[PDB]
């Protein structure tokens, strides 16, 4: 969810 | 070792042989056909014959040390067996440099070491960090080619991209941009259109 | 007119010559040009030429100053450099001498 | 004849590098360290092959530039397989 | 800042970082110190977008770091495809 949110 | 106790010296070195103490003795005082042949040139010869024998150990070593005690014809022959015998086992590099300071043989030699071969030129780049460039050159013009050629080169690596662009095209572009830092505008325009 | 507009030489024949000279930067053309050049009478360019079809120091100066004075005067640079290594293959040369960065970083 | 293996290595080796080249030119419209291995240790049996071919009784072998040009061909994979296994692989997509 | 204080781990926090600069002078700054302490297709491609992306605030932040940079930025670009090149 962290890494998602870094992604976008 | 009963028997024997010059010439008794050579004869305990053939049938030792026949490799440590062998070897030693030889070295230390100075298949019959090939003997005969070895009598009648009377080192290299002796070492030459002994590798071809065992062709394994004993004849490597005995080879390269000949080799390095020497160090046309026989020059070109002695560098290609320890070329082949280190790469079956740096020597790229070094039998190069000594060449350098017989072409097309070079380029065959080439020819067989084409990614240890790569590992080795990368090297010899670091280190260094006419003939020999352009035959690499050549041979590497013979992803990855484009890489290669670039790295050698470190123009050419720029003419070679350009020509094979004739995601992709990004890192192309991108790679141009990154080395040359009219070019960069050029390729900046093309990537947004 | 026309041409310099659309993108000629003998014409000319008959600044813009070293724009020209630019453009064409074949040994035949060359000489031919040269021939024109002395029917006439941009000298460095001249030396250069001179030098091209066979002192070498003053049309090396010539030939910087003309580099000085963008893309024509770096080929012709490179031409240069690659003619000295061609002749070359000890103070004479080193003097002579004093992607191209790493040419002449392979040089030294 | 490992010159025979030798260069059915080298030719497999070219064939997956060109695979991969093709492969980031398609995405932007594994290999590991043990190829880069493979090609150190193909060198080092073409140089014990070439010494050995020079000291053959009855004389020298006829394959020394042979060799040679294969030696070149394995130095020119080494150096792309290290180019794409050090980061030109993750950048294959990327405008040049 | 985690994965960095625990080889791959610091490679994809270089990824997120260059990530993180795309998105969004100064950020770019601490990047390209990052890069350059830590001095393979997919990194170089980043490092080509950063330069392809690449005042008086950052250049005090540069003077901090080294306690001139676009040139130190372009020889560790220059570094990298180097090493991407050996490899």
């Amino acid at each position: 969810d962290w890494v998602e949110q870094l992604i976008l | 070792e009963n028997v024997e106790c010059e010439v008794q010296e050579f004869m305990f070195a053939m049938t030792l042989f026949s490799f440590d103490q062998s070897y030693e003795i030889f070295q230390l005082h100075d298949i019959w056909k090939d003997l005969l042949c070895t009598f009648t040139v009377p080192h290299s010869a002796f070492y030459y014959q002994l590798s071809l024998l065992f062709d394994q150990e004993f004849a490597l070593k005995c080879i390269s040390k000949s080799a390095e005690y020497s160090l046309q014809d026989f020059k070109e022959k002695q560098h290609i067996h320890y070329l082949n015998l280190l790469i079956h086992f740096e020597v790229l590099d070094v039998l190069r440099l000594g060449h350098e300071c017989r072409t097309n043989f070079l380029q065959l030699l080439l020819q067989e070491d084409i990614d240890f071969f790569s590992t080795l030129l990368r090297l010899c780049n670091a280190h260094s960090d006419k003939i020999v460039d352009s035959i690499l050159s050549q041979n590497l013009r013979s992803c990855f080619k484009k890489l290669y050629c670039f790295r050698m080169l470190n123009a050419a690596a720029e003419v070679l991209y350009q020509y094979i662009l004739m995601i992709r095209k990004r890192k192309c572009y991108l790679m141009v941009i990154n080395v040359l830092s009219v070019t960069l505008t050029d390729l900046r325009d093309e990537l947004r259109g | 007119l026309k041409d310099r507009y659309e993108g000629s030489e003998v014409q000319n024949l008959l600044d813009l010559a070293e724009m020209a000279i630019v453009t064409s930067l074949v040994q035949n053309n060359e000489l031919k040009t040269l021939r024109e050049i002395l029917n006439e009478f941009v000298s460095i360019n001249v030396f250069e030429v001179y030098l091209k079809l066979v002192q070498e120091t003053i049309d090396s100066l010539i030939s910087g100053m003309k580099i000085f004075y963008v893309a024509a005067c770096c080929n012709v640079m490179s031409q240069e450099i690659v003619s000295k290594i061609l002749e070359k293959n000890k103070a004479k040369l080193l003097e002579l001498p004093l992607q191209d960065l790493m040419k002449c970083t392979y040089k030294i | 004849r490992r010159k025979l293996v030798v260069q059915w290595i080298a030719m497999a080796v070219d064939m997956w590098v060109r695979e991969v080249e093709r492969r980031g030119a398609m995405a932007a419209a594994v290999m590991g360290s043990w190829v880069s291995e493979l090609l150190g240790r193909a060198d080092q049996v073409l140089t014990q092959i070439a010494g050995t071919g020079a000291t053959l009784r009855g004389g020298a072998a006829s394959d020394a530039e042979e060799i040679a040009s294969l030696r070149r061909t394995v130095k020119g994979l080494k150096r792309s397989v290290d180019m794409l296994l050090g980061g030109e692989m993750a950048r294959m997509s990327f405008f040049r | 800042v985690l994965s960095q204080f625990y080889d791959r781990e610091d490679w994809g926090q270089a990824l997120r970082l260059l990530l993180l600069l795309i998105e969004f002078h100064y950020l770019v700054l601490l990047v390209a110190k990052f890069l350059y302490p830590i001095f393979e297709d997919s990194v170089a491609t980043v490092i080509e977008v950063i330069e392809t992306k690449w005042s008086n605030l950052y250049e005090t932040i540069i003077e901090a770091d080294k306690s001139a940079t676009l040139l130190k930025n372009l020889r560790k670009k220059l570094n990298f495809k180097l090493c991407q090149a050996f490899m």
